[PDB]
């Protein structure tokens, strides 16, 4: 009956995986707008000894 | 915004692949989850908006509307469960698909960052609403209601498209941030007057404005319960959001062109309240009350002061919730007696106590009982109008008196008195209906507790 | 007609040799994904019209629909990118060639610029 | 048509009201003749006399509308001493609409014609002032 | 008569076939679980968790920051005898009037 | 624009601080407030006048550019008044 449970309740993962995919796509879009990262007059800052990017 | 957009486009295949007896459960559960996810957008900044990407951005004005839409979807699903028992599986799935598409289009409309994409989505919302009305309405007048709604909206909005493309050609971009930073004053000439007329008239027909409002009673009376819930709560706020967005580029001409619309809106408040005083249909009463509240929001937007925008946003949210609750109560009463006449069924407080309590609370929120956000928005708008001029106080006072009059009149007519003797099919209220009313009413009181979340970006 | 008659234009050529200097679209392009989605929708509509199980019948023909749509969309995207690149190249060339028609203007700060103030009351 | 429009525009706005009315009457008569020709071509008259009567009725209606519009607009502009004002054209258009309603013996037709003709005449005057063009020459 | 039309059916009562009906579905188990999921998710999760989340949302509007900055500026201004609020937002030295 | 908005919020909070001072002084003095708490009234008058002159009726779409335009207009008016006085 475990297969029947999966065969009937497999649609309950669609929205969670869609949320995860949306978060991933939001991060991937945010990575394309890094032209002024650590370059603004207000937030320009020397990097920490163990650091390469101010934000991701 | 993709973290909210994608789950709706996943609601679609989930709805179409779910079992015949699980569609409502799955849709409601995942709509509630999406609403919970969308609650995170309330963490707005104080100076600039949240710019997720080149296409979508969120502001202190967009966030409450998105939360309201995502919260309103499951309530519409519950109402659809109520009135669609005998429908076939495919038609029920189509109804849920229409609701989901409407919610997705509304979310994208509220989060759009450019005026042309905003227009495209704001016009895309017409198709699902028209289909829902003209397909699942109960009476003959649904076709006429759909025609009136569609043609009023399109006749309003086509000159808006012409004006938008002209503005893009003239200035360079329709991006909201650019048109706000690079805004320049609008000279007082006939061409500028007509561009102002195009944009404002589009959003006023959508609002609606008094004299351009017959489509609202026609569509709201004849629409099904879910259609009425989405028409009154969210679709009416597209005009207000657009006006609060489009007026950036219309100054200082707005200081000169606002007089006819201000007079129309105030006298329309008065006239529609008086109409509410003598309505034989409950849904018509609720629709005209919605018209009056939207006219007040129009007055706030047109006077265009920092104290008027906060009141406008608060009143929009409060009116959406209150009108949805009122329509749900009226639909329960209709489904009990299969008639929309108000004086047909009486003694409903004797027959159904808890529904009488819900009616009392909804009518108290409608007449702006303090400290509700309805009253907060109305009082801010009244104070801004008083600063604008000192007879608007007279008009607002008489409007408020008539509003209280007709709210308590409908309450006393429906709930109090002697029950109709020959109506013997008044079954006890369902847990579903009680939960629907509770889910409508509790967020209003919570927003009363925390009012700074719905006061717009000028807070 | 704007682009037609451009010097060096070979007639009836979908993609000339100069179009190969541009980055080809990625196979994970959102436009390609949308083309595949259109193909899948066309397959579902085919099943619905021909009265077959929509989501489970004709998997091979649904795959063929998706593949054909992706193929044509890829080539269409290549041509579109080439045309836009050509337009930008011509625009920049003309701007370079006509400096008197496209002159630089003085940049005055807002401290120097006088603009009228219209009170809102 | 271009020659008649050029004559009408070359006659000054606030002056020469008789010549302005004559130009408007000529334009209206030409429009009425064209409409009569199309009406006879599409819906044939019973007899030659009936066709002549229909042509005369249409031409007289159009010429009366044009003359009333021109006279009213020019007289209003002259008496108000305020040329380049769309209100004069609006008054002339409503007067022409009322003339059409009187010719057709219909109060509702007269009122609707007054409203629409006044609105479109005001639009025409605003376009003349602001430089609006209906059939724009290809520019970009 | 003008059509071969079915008569209008009588409306069904959910309480007749199920006195414990919650009004969601005519199937008892489906109705019970629909009520349970609606109540649990909506009320508990959305109301309580979203309400406390909004209550404890971080102060990104900088209200407390603005209050602290105002206190600091007031202290510095009144300590040195300077006016609490400046006459102009910008510097007239940097502003060049047309003349 | 961001800097100007932060300054605007800080000025609003300064006005709030002065108003709190005035309210507390009135309540504390009680029956003799019209004379005792007159020092807070003058400070509040000065702060309110300066705040009104700066962020006066700029509208719901206020911006640093609009505030700069208002300041330029006020400066021109003051210069013209001074010239017509001492000229
Ligand atoms: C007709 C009687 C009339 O004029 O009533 C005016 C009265 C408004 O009171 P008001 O403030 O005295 O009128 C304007 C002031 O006189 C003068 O106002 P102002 O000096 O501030 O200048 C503003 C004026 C600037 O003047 C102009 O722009 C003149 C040129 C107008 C060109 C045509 C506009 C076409 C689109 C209009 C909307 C169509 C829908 O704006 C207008 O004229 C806007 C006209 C449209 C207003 C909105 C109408 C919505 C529908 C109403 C219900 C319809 C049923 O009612 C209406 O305007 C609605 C009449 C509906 C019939
Ligand atoms: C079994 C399945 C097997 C295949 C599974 C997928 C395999 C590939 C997975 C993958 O990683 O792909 C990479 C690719 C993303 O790679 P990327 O380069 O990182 O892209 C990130 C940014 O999007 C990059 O943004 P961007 O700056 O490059 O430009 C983005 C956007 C810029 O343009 C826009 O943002 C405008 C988009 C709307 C335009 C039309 C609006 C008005 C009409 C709407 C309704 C139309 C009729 C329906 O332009 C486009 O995306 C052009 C094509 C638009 C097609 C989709 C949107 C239109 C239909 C919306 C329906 C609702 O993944 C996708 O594109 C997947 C999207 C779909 C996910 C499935 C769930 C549905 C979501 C619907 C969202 C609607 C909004
Ligand atoms: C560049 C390419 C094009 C070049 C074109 C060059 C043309 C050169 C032509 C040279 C000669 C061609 C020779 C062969 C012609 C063959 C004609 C033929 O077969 O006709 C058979 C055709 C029917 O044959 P049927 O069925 O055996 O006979 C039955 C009866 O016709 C039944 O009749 P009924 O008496 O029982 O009643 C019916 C009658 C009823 O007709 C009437 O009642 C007519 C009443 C007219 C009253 C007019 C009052 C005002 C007078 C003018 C005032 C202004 C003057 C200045 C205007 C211009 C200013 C710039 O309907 C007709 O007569 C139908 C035809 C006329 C329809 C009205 C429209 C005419 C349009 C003319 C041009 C308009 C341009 C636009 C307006 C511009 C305004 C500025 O007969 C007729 O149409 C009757 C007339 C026949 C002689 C026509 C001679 C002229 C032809 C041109
Ligand atoms: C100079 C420049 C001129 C440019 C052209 C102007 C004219 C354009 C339109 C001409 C044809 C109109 C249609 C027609 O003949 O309808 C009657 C004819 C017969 O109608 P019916 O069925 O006997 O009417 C039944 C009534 O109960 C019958 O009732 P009833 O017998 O009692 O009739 C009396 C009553 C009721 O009449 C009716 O109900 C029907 C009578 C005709 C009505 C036409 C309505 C459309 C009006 C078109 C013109 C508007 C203005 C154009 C621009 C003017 C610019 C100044 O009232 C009237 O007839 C009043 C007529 C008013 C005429 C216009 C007055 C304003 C003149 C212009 C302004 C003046 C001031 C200027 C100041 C400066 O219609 C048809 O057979 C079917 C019509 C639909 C299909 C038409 C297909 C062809 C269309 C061609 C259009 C022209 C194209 C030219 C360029 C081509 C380039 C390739
Ligand atoms: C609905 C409401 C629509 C409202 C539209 C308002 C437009 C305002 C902005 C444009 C403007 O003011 O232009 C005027 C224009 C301003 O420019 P401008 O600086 O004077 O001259 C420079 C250019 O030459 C100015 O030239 P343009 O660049 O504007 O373009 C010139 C072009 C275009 O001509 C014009 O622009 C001259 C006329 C302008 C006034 C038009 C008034 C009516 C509104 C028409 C709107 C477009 C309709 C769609 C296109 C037409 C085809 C259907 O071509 C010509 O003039 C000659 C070539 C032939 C043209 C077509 C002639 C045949 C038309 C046949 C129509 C048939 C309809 C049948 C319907 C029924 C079917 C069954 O002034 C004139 O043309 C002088 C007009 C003097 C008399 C005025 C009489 C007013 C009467 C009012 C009451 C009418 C009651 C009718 C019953
Ligand atoms: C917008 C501002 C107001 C402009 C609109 C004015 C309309 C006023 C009310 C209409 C007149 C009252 C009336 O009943 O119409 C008379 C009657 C309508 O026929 P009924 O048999 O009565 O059917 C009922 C339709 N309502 O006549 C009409 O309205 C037809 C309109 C006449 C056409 C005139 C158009 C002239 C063209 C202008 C150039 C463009
Ligand atoms: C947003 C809020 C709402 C705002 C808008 C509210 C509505 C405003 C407009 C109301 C209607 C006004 C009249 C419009 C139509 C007039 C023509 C008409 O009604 O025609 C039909 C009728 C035909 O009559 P008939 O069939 O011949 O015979 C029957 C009796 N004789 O004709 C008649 O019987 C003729 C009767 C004429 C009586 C006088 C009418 C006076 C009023 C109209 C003119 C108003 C002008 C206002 C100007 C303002 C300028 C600033």
């Amino acid at each position: 009956n475990v297969l029947q449970i999966v065969r009937d309740h497999w649609v309950h993962i669609l929205v969670p995986v869609g949320f995860v995919f949306g978060c991933y796509l939001d991060r991937r879009s945010d990575e394309k707008l890094t032209a002024f990262r650590n370059k603004s007059l207000l937030f320009k800052r020397e990097l920490r000894p163990n650091e390469e990017v101010t934000w991701k | 915004m993709l973290k909210i957009i994608i789950p709706t486009t996943m609601l679609l295949p989930m709805t179409w692949m779910s079992k015949h007896n699980m569609i409502w459960i799955n849709a409601t559960v995942h709509s509630l989850l999406i609403s919970l996810i969308s609650l995170s957008l309330l963490n707005q900044l104080g100076e600039n908006s949240l710019n997720f990407s080149l296409t979508f951005f969120s502001d202190s004005l967009s966030a409450p509307l998105l939360v309201l839409t995502t919260w309103l979807l499951p309530l519409m699903l519950m109402a659809s469960q109520s009135h669609l028992s005998k429908e076939t599986t495919t038609r029920k799935k189509l109804y849920i698909t229409m609701l989901i598409l409407l919610q997705l289009f509304l979310i994208m409309t509220f989060t759009a960052t450019e005026l042309i994409l905003f227009y495209i989505l704001f016009e895309a919302t017409l198709v699902p609403t028209l289909i829902i009305i003209t397909r699942w309405g109960n009476q003959t007048e649904r076709l006429n209601a759909g025609l009136y709604f569609l043609f009023y909206t399109l006749a309003g909005s086509l000159p808006l498209l012409v004006a938008l493309v002209y503005i893009q050609n003239t200035t360079g971009s329709l991006n909201f941030l650019i048109i706000h930073y690079w805004s320049h004053p609008l000279s007082n000439s006939w061409s500028n007057i007509f561009m102002w007329l195009a944009c404002i008239m589009a959003f006023m027909v959508k609002m609606p404005l008094y004299g351009l409002h017959l489509w609202l009673p026609k569509a709201h009376v004849e629409a099904p319960i879910a259609g009425s819930m989405v028409l009154a709560a969210v679709l009416l706020k597209l005009g207000g959001y657009g006006m609060m967005r489009i007026t950036t580029i219309l100054n200082p001409l707005t200081n000169y062109m606002a007089y006819p619309f201000l007079m129309l809106s105030m006298w329309g408040m008065i006239m529609t309240s008086s109409i509410c005083l003598r309505q034989t249909d409950l849904k018509s009463l609720i629709a005209y009350s919605s018209v009056s509240h939207m006219a007040l929001v129009i007055v706030a937007i047109m006077i265009q002061t920092p104290w008027s925008f906060m009141g406008a946003t608060a009143l929009m949210i409060a009116h959406g919730l209150t009108s949805s609750m009122l329509f749900c109560l009226a639909n329960t009463n209709y489904e009990r007696v299969h008639s929309r006449t108000m004086i047909l069924a009486r003694g409903l407080q004797t027959l159904l106590p808890l529904m009488a309590t819900w009616w009392l609370v909804a009518s108290l929120t409608n007449l702006a009982l303090p400290p509700s956000i309805n009253l907060i928005g109305e009082l801010f708008i009244i104070t801004a109008s008083f600063s604008w001029s000192n007879i608007t106080i007279i008009l607002m006072g008489m409007n408020m008196m008539i509003t209280a009059l007709y709210s308590l009149y409908m309450l006393i007519t429906t709930q109090r008195g002697k029950y109709t003797h020959h109506i013997n099919n008044i079954k006890p209220s369902f847990t579903r209906e009680n939960a629907l009313m509770a889910l409508h009413i509790l967020p209003l009181l919570l927003l009363t507790l925390n009012p700074k979340m719905i006061l717009g970006p000028l807070y | 007609t704007m682009m037609s008659g451009r010097p060096g234009r070979v007639p009836l050529q979908f993609l000339p040799n100069e179009a190969r200097s541009l980055p080809p679209p990625k196979l994970t392009d959102p436009r390609l994904v949308y083309m595949g989605f259109l193909g899948y929708c066309s397959g579902l509509i085919d099943n619905a019209i021909r009265r077959r199980p929509v989501v489970s019948a004709g998997l091979h023909r649904q795959l063929l629909y998706v593949t054909s749509f992706v193929f044509f969309g890829y080539y269409l995207l290549k041509r579109q990118d080439y045309m836009y690149a050509l337009r930008d190249h011509d625009m920049f060339a003309y701007v370079k060639s006509h400096p008197e028609d496209f002159p630089e203007k003085d940049k005055k700060t807002y401290g120097e610029i006088l603009e009228e103030f219209h009170p809102v009351r | 048509a271009k020659t008649l429009l050029h004559k009408y525009s070359d006659i000054p706005e606030g002056t020469e009201c008789h010549r302005k009315a004559y130009a408007s009457t000529s334009i209206g008569g030409a429009t009425g003749l064209i409409v009569s020709a199309y009406s006879i071509a599409l819906k044939p008259p019973a007899s030659f006399l009936e066709g002549v009567a229909r042509t005369g009725r249409y031409t007289f209606t159009s010429a009366a509308i044009g003359a009333i519009f021109g006279l009213t607009s020019c007289i209003s502009a002259q008496v108000r001493e305020k040329p380049d004002d769309p209100l004069n054209y609006f008054i002339g258009g409503c007067a022409g609409g009322l003339t059409l309603g009187a010719r057709t013996r219909s109060y509702g037709i007269g009122a609707a014609a007054c409203a629409y003709m006044g609105l479109t005449a005001a639009l025409v005057k605003m376009g003349q002032l602001e430089g609006w063009q209906v059939f724009a020459e290809p520019k970009v | 008569i003008r059509l071969q039309e079915d008569p209008d059916p009588e409306d069904e009562n959910l309480y007749e076939k199920n006195p414990d009906s919650h009004g969601y579905d005519k199937d008892p188990i489906v109705d019970l679980w629909n009520m349970r999921v609606v109540f649990f998710f909506g009320f508990s999760i959305v109301l309580v968790l979203g309400s406390t989340f909004v209550a404890y949302l971080p102060d990104y509007r900088m209200q407390e920051w603005a209050r602290r900055e105002a206190e600091r500026l007031v202290k510095y201004r009144e300590a040195n005898g300077l006016p609490l609020m400046e006459s102009n937002c910008f510097d007239p030295n940097k502003i060049q009037l047309p003349e | 624009e961001m800097q100007w908005r932060r300054d605007y919020k800080v000025d609003q909070e300064i006005v709030n601080i002065i108003q709190e001072r005035l309210k507390a002084c009135q309540q504390r003095e009680g029956e003799s407030y019209r004379q005792n708490c007159a020092k807070e009234l003058e400070q509040f008058t000065q702060v309110s006048k300066a705040f009104q002159d700066r962020y006066s009726d700029l509208g719901a779409h206020y911006s640093a550019r609009k505030c700069l335009a208002k300041q330029k207009q006020r400066m021109l008016a003051e210069r013209k008044a001074a010239k017509e006085a001492a000229a």
